[PDB]
């Protein structure tokens, strides 16, 4: 019976729901995450009869009969807002400001980009991601470094020990994307490009639409609670509402095969 | 139900139906702090007027 | 099948009372907004049958319960200071005029009021001030009196010059004004045509500079009426419940 | 479906945002030449039951807003940090720098060092627009009511000056774009800023060794933020027995 079939796609697009809320709700913590929502969509219609004819001297209802299906989840989209910065005081993290995304060389050969801003540095003196992928524009700081300034701009300097004057040892340039929602997301807070997301393009800090650098401080995610909790309630109302209509449809079933 | 209402022309309506004093239903002025008595007389003030 | 209908109106009824009292608790920080009761009414009733000392013998069922409307009590609410030089607090009655993008216009109550590039006063949000007031550059101070009359001063100035005056509207009945959004209200046939006066004569309200009307919610009132409109609800579904249980005994036997 | 629990949700949104609001002036209290924020709230749409010359009709809210915040861009106090290059603005107005990409920002913190070209800049590397230069060998450094500022030096009596400070001013300060390190930058609504010397054309004058502090008053945010958290609270029992009602329905 289509009755079963149509609750079964409600419960489900519901279970789903509430998977997205607790993945939003679990990595609070993580650093330059953008929380997602799901978006559904009603599947197609049977028009068992067309309407007749009606609105001739008479205001009969009009006799149409048009079953529906159900509900698939359509989309899951992400907002790239803004987070809020915390101090962390560590020289080696970068908090980003506007728009952006520091790209990074995935070990295969190909490359992905990603926010948060929290690097280290391995052996050789490159500068690495936690989790060592190494930042594509390869900034190598060298050894002996009383410490390492990042300005609000892209460049990366390191006083020595004599020298008075900073010697410049790289550009920390980032990327841009024409549609940022569309980038496909995968483990380790990274995303790599898609057809629906236009080709990236690179470019210096503060130009081109390109975001700010913020030394010691890292973005926090942009997620609210108070949208969870009232969503995971809305959501186990209606989880318990589809079951009630499973529940009827399997009485009156029993009941008609009971004859 | 003394849940009374006030129309555009100032007429005591309530749910529709003016309500009924003696001599005449009911009429109030056009925009006065309507007060009711304790026995049922209903004193009105012009607003601005003292 | 009457009783699943009448419990299925007193169901409604309970949800949109609770709905009513969730937009009070809503905007209770919202400049000059006013608090919405509902009012409920009774159906038709059926007369069955027509009716020493005995019973009248007599039936008349009744259909159930529909929200009649939402009346507003356009009351005075508390005074906040916020020290702005552009923020104006209605005492009494009254209500500031803004015209609307499309044409027509509209009425509002709370004074929050910025200046746009071309100089015009305008409300928060864009809508210009019907009466037009201009306030010029280099304005080194604005002064909006317990009248209608704004002033600014100058440099090297004896005395301010006057750049316009605030009147404001009145209506006969303003409990009919039908609230489209974004804190304003349009006139409608329930209410009378607007009156516009110069504030403080023929009924209208005062302007005090620097304060906001704050809304005038009663936060306890709203709680007692939302623990009614609970124990209401689980009242009326114990009935679709009864109901339930004898259509089902019915059909058994 | 459940129509109570959407208007208490941006009912909880609006307190949130108050809150946020209340906390970022109470965060900045000890800089200088900050205003202060307040944000406006409205009310959604209202949706309207029809009926088959009525006092009044059916109408039913939907939540609350926040449309807007606006800061109050009255004159602070002044406090004395004895230092010789610092200026603080009696009036309206708003110095011009140069952002590093070109463009021009406007800001009222007076607080400007030299750098070691000898020109005047603000506390982060950027240069004031008129670009006073003062040469090495500077005895002192005096800054007037007008925007003049001479430079003394040894074996010379008379002063010499090197700049002139010309502030700028809006027809609309409100409407100016905020970003960081105490900037602003003009929009559409802040009319095109106009040049003029201190003193003149409605600008403020120029005290030197002074700095202008925050206008937040404290005593105000405090009771805020008891309204906002007994405002969130009772939005909060709101969604509870919304709650608790539907979950009675829903196991009939």
């Amino acid at each position: 019976i289509s009755s079963l079939w149509i609750a079964k796609t409600g419960l489900d697009a519901q279970q789903t729901n509430m998977d997205v809320i607790a993945n939003n709700l679990a990595n609070v913590s993580t650093n330059g995450f953008k929380r997602q929502r799901a978006v559904f969509e009603d599947l197609l219609y049977q028009t068992i009869r067309q309407p007749g004819a009606q609105s001739s001297e008479q205001t009969t209802l009009p006799s149409g009969l048009q079953i529906g299906t159900g509900v698939r989840p359509v989309a899951t989209e992400r907002l790239h807002s803004q987070g809020n910065l915390s101090q962390t005081n560590n020289s080696k993290d970068v908090a980003i400001k506007g728009q952006g995304f520091f790209q990074v060389m995935l070990p295969d050969g190909t490359s992905a980009y990603t926010r948060d801003g929290s690097f280290q540095v391995d052996q050789n003196g490159q500068l690495v991601t936690a989790g060592g992928f190494q930042v594509q524009p390869a900034i190598t700081i060298p050894a002996n470094a009383l410490s390492i300034t990042i300005g609000r701009d892209g460049v990366v300097s390191v006083t020595q020990q004599g020298q008075a004057a900073p010697v410049q040892v790289g550009q920390l340039n980032l990327t841009t994307f024409m549609n940022d929602t569309g980038l496909e997301s995968i483990g380790e807070n990274l995303y790599i490009e898609t057809q629906s997301s236009g080709a990236p393009n690179e470019s210096t800090p503060g130009l081109n639409g390109a975001g700010l650098l913020y030394q010691g401080y890292v973005e926090t995610s942009n997620v609210n609670v108070a949208e969870e909790l009232v969503n995971m309630i809305q959501v186990q109302r209606a989880y318990e509402i589809n079951s009630k209509a499973v529940s009827t449809t399997d009485q009156m079933l029993q009941k008609l095969t009971q004859l | 139900n003394g849940n009374i209402q006030v129309g555009p022309t100032g007429q005591l309506t309530i749910q529709g139906h003016p309500v009924i004093g003696e001599g005449g239903p009911i009429t109030v002025p056009e925009g006065s702090e309507i007060t009711i008595a304790a026995d049922g007389t209903i004193s009105a003030l012009n607003p601005g007027d003292p």
